[PDB]
């Protein structure tokens, strides 16, 4: 995260570190959506251009963390993957269309003060909150510019689709949205490398709950003027989500 | 870099 | 069920330091 702040303790209790065994390193962000299910970007597990193809046994999930590098004894939970599932129409050749994967954990995790699932959106919450100018929040442990001691946080506005498209020569799909401040605006900030697969969340003003509207997908640089971060449209893929979950 | 994690998870 | 309600904020009715920036944008 570039131009973010240090997270508060328990601010993002659904935040999940994707952790590589050897080398023992940060791969991606991710999110906890129930006791046995973790949501991430497909490109965290499978991205042939940067030589990436992970199997279950290469990877761990670390839940409940705040420190990037410490082993947070009595606080974090490190879990094992039973199964990875990449969306079958995931487009890694072109534009990262349908950049989404689910990970089933080998056993359920116990919730705690630091470990709690985020909500997935329903149609109406999507239709009501996913509007240009409305802000969501991104968190993670990725680089501070194009590395943090602790989880970082930034609040970013959703950007009008035409602007997203005119910022880039990539072909945007309806399964993605973009966010970020415009050049003229007073504020800046962005995700960066190591934040990807993490959650873009919004807080409903109707029921006071946090909804995962986005997954951190890609950007051209980190926090460049006239560029924006691209996010997987979670609601749009939500039928795939509850397919694999009830099956 | 990263503090080592309990080898029970490895 | 209990999703999106954080043990140290909403479940104790405490606000975080920047959530108001979000709500004001809506
Ligand atoms: C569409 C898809 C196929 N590719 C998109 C670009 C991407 C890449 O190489 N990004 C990139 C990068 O982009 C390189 C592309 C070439 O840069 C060019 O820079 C030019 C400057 O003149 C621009 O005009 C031009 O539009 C632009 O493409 C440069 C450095 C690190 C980079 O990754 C860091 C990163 C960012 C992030 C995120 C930031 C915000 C998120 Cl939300 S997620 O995570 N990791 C590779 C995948």
């Amino acid at each position: 995260i570039v131009e973010g702040s240090d997270a508060e303790i328990g601010m993002s209790p659904w935040q999940v570190m994707l952790f590589r065994k050897s080398p023992q390193e940060l791969l991606c962000g991710a999110s906890l959506i129930s006791d046995r299910w973790v949501l991430t970007a497909a490109h965290c597990l499978l991205y042939p251009p940067w030589d990436k193809n992970f199997t279950e046994n290469d990877l761990l999930v670390r839940i409940g963390k705040h420190s990037r590098t410490r082993y947070e004894r009595n606080i974090e939970k490190i879990s094992m993957l039973e199964k990875i599932y990449i969306h079958p129409r995931y487009n890694w050749r072109e534009n990262l269309d349908r950049d989404i994967a689910l990970m089933k954990l080998k056993k359920p995790v116990a919730f705690s003060d630091y470990i709690h699932p985020v909500c997935l959106p329903d149609r109406e919450t999507a239709a009501s909150l996913l509007q240009a100018g409305y802000k969501g929040r991104v968190t993670g442990w990725g680089n501070l510019k194009e590395q943090p001691s602790v989880l970082q946080v930034v609040n970013l506005p959703i950007v009008e689709r035409p602007v997203c498209k005119d910022s880039t020569r990539i072909r945007i799909t309806d399964n993605m949205f973009c966010a970020g401040y415009k050049p003229d605006e007073g504020k800046r900030g962005d995700a960066c490398e190591g934040d990807s697969g993490g959650p873009f969340v919004m807080k409903s003003p109707f029921n006071n709950r946090w909804y995962q509207m986005g997954i951190v997908s890609w950007g051209e640089g980190c926090d460049r003027d006239g560029k924006y971060g691209f996010y997987t449209h979670v609601f749009r893929l939500k039928k795939w989500i509850q397919k694999v979950i009830d099956q | 870099d990263f503090e080592e994690i309990p080898e029970e998870y490895l | 069920a209990d999703c999106g309600l954080r043990p140290l904020f909403e479940k104790k009715s405490l606000e975080d330091k920047t959530e108001r920036e979000l709500l004001e944008s809506y």
